[PDB]
């Protein structure tokens, strides 16, 4: 599935 | 007049969590709308309900693009908007490794003694913030043993309560880290 | 020869307004998902009939991930446009490639999470899935914000296991579409290049998958050694060779494909 | 802000013949930024009913996109694709080779 939700870069 | 904005349950918001910005006024506005200024601005239209008049704006699930400064406005019918309410700075937390919150000389102290709270993290946070006894803002020293630390000497303002503190970077003063392990200070 | 590749792009418009986000997913050679922030109501769309059989909570969870990453990328555009002091003049691009390549066994071989800003590489996850590489100091600020979030730990857990497990699950579910082959329909063209020169092209059209070996042979040995989407899920690859005009009877195009039991010999028959 | 010149390919699904409904594919690749104005045209003027693929990129971060439409290939009708990009000082129109 899709990558986990991560913080803003 | 101005409307009256407040937060439920609070002005700080964890990620994946919804808050209720309640905007109430005695003018009996039939329309309300809520504007966010920040990285990405927005407006929300809603209907006023006469309990006093009020609207309950449901924000969430909170994410980095929803934090910022909020101001609500009242209107009748078309629009005839009011003067802005007092701003309210909704903050997003729960995004980074939580700092540590130590106490000096200890959490509980004798009556007549001061306490200093220290927030330390291996993560390179610029600022640290302290609640609640949600106001204290200090900056962080660069390195000791690879850790970044901020010291809040509470001095004359030590009365006890549960204390949490967060790490933040300077480019994003609204994006905060996880809450530290909440430390209860008692004035034994 | 098995991979799950996700490609993400967010374009910031000049001034105010949500930067448009878009993300596509490929299993091997087939696109199977897509998301677009600028729909009338944005959600995660399938792109193949073998993921439609996935449950409601699957598409729900997927869509939620896509939304959170959308807002994260828009904020990223804001911060990045703040990291180099670039005013409202200028529309920007942000791209991220996140995928996994499976090994000869049922376990991970390679993990990718690359991020580029306006065309050039910006920050990348190191091959150990624990370190990072930054292109400049701004990407070092990003590196600090990312290490503070421990996204390398989350991601290492994603690539190691979740990407591999769901790769195996997509292969199994869609072995009637992915693990089947399509033989190529062939044709050979000839163009005059000069007085004594002529170019031959070995066109293989409408085939699946992409892995195909096209070799020109003069009498005997190799001579030589791209693809494009046919539009229905297949591809087209041509093999060029430059030969002396009036000598094209000798050169023959040999072709090996998965859907072909024996290789095909193909000479230029202008009929 | 590094600009990349797009490469255009005007082909079809199957080598054409008349009596065979075919798909005209205008495939652009290897460009940057992603903002590109592509529209196919038959016998001079634009086709207003066309759909395309979803945008992605390659391992050099260069984008690629594919437009396509239904048609029948005739000896009396020409086909071409019109592409405008920031790297182009002019909208380039590329004809459909029957090859």
């Amino acid at each position: 599935r899709y990558r986990p939700g991560t913080v803003a870069l | 007049r101005k409307p009256s904005l407040l937060a439920h349950p609070g002005r700080l918001v964890k990620s994946e969590e919804t808050v209720i910005l309640q905007c109430w006024s005695d003018v009996r506005f039939e329309h309300f709308l809520l504007h966010r200024e920040g990285k990405f601005k927005d407006t929300l239209h809603l209907i006023g309900e006469h309990h006093v008049s009020k609207a309950n704006f449901s924000i969430g699930p909170m994410m980095q693009d929803l934090a910022g400064t909020y101001r609500c406005y009242g209107s009748v019918t078309p629009y005839q908007l009011s003067a802005p309410s007092d701003p309210l700075d909704i903050v997003i937390t729960g995004l980074y490794e939580k700092p540590s919150l130590s106490a000096q000389p200890g959490p509980t102290v004798l009556a007549g003694e001061s306490v200093t709270l220290s927030c330390s993290s291996r993560s390179s946070y610029d600022m640290y913030h302290l609640s609640r006894e949600h106001e204290c803002r200090f900056s962080a020293g660069p390195k000791v043993n690879g850790t970044f630390q901020a010291d809040f000497p509470l001095g004359p303002a030590t009365h006890g309560g549960t204390y949490r503190c967060f790490g933040s970077f300077r480019d994003s003063p609204y994006e905060w880290s996880n809450s530290s392990d909440p430390l209860l200070v008692s004035v034994i | 020869s098995h991979s799950m590749r996700y490609f993400d792009t967010a374009v910031s418009r000049p001034g105010r307004g949500e930067p448009r986000f878009i993300s596509v997913g490929y299993v091997d050679d087939t696109q199977f998902v897509r998301f677009d922030s600028d729909a009338a109501s944005p959600r995660g769309e399938p792109r193949a009939p073998w993921v439609e059989q996935e449950g409601p909570e699957y598409w729900d969870r997927e869509t939620q991930k896509y939304k959170r990453q959308a807002q994260a990328d828009r904020v990223s555009l804001r911060n990045l446009r703040g990291y180099y002091n670039q005013s409202e003049d200028g529309s920007h691009t942000l791209q991220r490639m996140s995928g996994c390549d499976l090994g000869p066994d049922g376990r991970l071989l390679r993990g990718y999470d690359q991020s580029a800003y306006d065309g050039k590489d910006y920050i990348a996850l190191n091959e150990d899935l624990r370190s990072w590489t930054a292109a400049d100091t701004a990407a070092q600020i990003t590196q600090r914000k990312l290490e503070a979030a421990r996204a390398a730990e989350q991601l290492r857990a994603y690539l190691e296991g979740t990407c591999v497990e769901w790769l195996r699950r997509y292969l199994e579910n869609g072995k009637e579409t992915l693990q089947r082959a399509e033989p190529p329909k062939t044709h050979v063209t000839h163009h005059p290049l000069s007085d004594h020169e002529a170019t031959l092209r070995c066109w293989a059209l409408g085939f699946y998958p992409a892995e195909i070996t096209l070799t020109w042979q003069r009498d005997g040995e190799d001579q030589t050694q791209e693809t494009r989407p046919a539009g229905d899920g297949t591809f087209q690859k041509w093999a060029a060779v430059v030969v002396p005009s009036g000598q094209e009877q000798r050169y023959t195009c040999h072709m090996q494909h998965e859907g072909l039991q024996e290789p095909l010999t193909l000479s230029w028959e202008p009929s | 802000m590094i600009q990349r010149t797009p490469k255009i390919q005007v082909y079809s699904r199957h080598p054409a013949e008349n009596g065979k409904s075919n798909f005209l594919n205008c495939y652009v690749s290897g460009f940057h930024p992603s903002d590109i104005e592509v529209d196919l045209l038959k016998n001079g003027e634009r086709i207003e009913k066309v759909e395309h693929s979803d945008l992605s990129f390659s391992k050099d971060w260069s984008f690629y996109l594919l437009y396509y439409t239904e048609f029948t290939p005739t000896e009396k009708d020409e086909y071409a694709c019109r592409v405008n990009h920031v790297t182009l000082s002019q909208p380039k129109i590329v004809k459909w080779d029957r090859d």
